[PDB]
């Protein structure tokens, strides 16, 4: 079927004319690519896009012993 | 006899406490050092994992 070899390739050409993603997305693509992109970050965490560590950490703090001896 | 060797054998048990002493904050102070390096070195990650 070399002539619907053709005529999947021909209106594959016509979805690589795009403009902003969806060609009918209207209400429904709109909605669940925002609603996955939450799920990305809901149970995984508030992160920004290049913040670098900041923390500090301290050490045990060496007590001594008092030994009277001899 | 006991008496000397009660000094004597004291004086190596008085010893001992400083050799684990000194190994313990040198070590407990050297555990922070790489689990400070550790956290970066996991948020270096967590902020490309976020983008891939």
């Amino acid at each position: 079927v070399q002539k619907l070899f053709v005529d999947k390739i021909r209106e594959y050409r016509t979805k690589r004319q795009t403009s902003g993603g969806p060609v009918d997305a209207g209400p429904e693509y709109q909605q669940d690519l925002d609603r996955e992109l939450f799920k990305l970050k809901q149970m995984y965490g508030k992160a920004d896009m290049n913040t670098f560590p900041n923390f500090t950490f301290e050490d045990p703090k060496f007590e001594a012993v008092e030994k009277p001896q001899s | 006899i006991d008496l000397e060797k009660s000094q004597q054998a004291l004086v190596q048990k008085r010893h001992y406490l400083f050799d684990v002493q000194r190994n313990n904050i040198a070590m407990a102070l050297e555990v922070t050092y790489r689990e400070r390096l550790h956290r970066v070195y996991k948020e270096i990650k967590n902020r490309l994992d976020y983008h891939i």
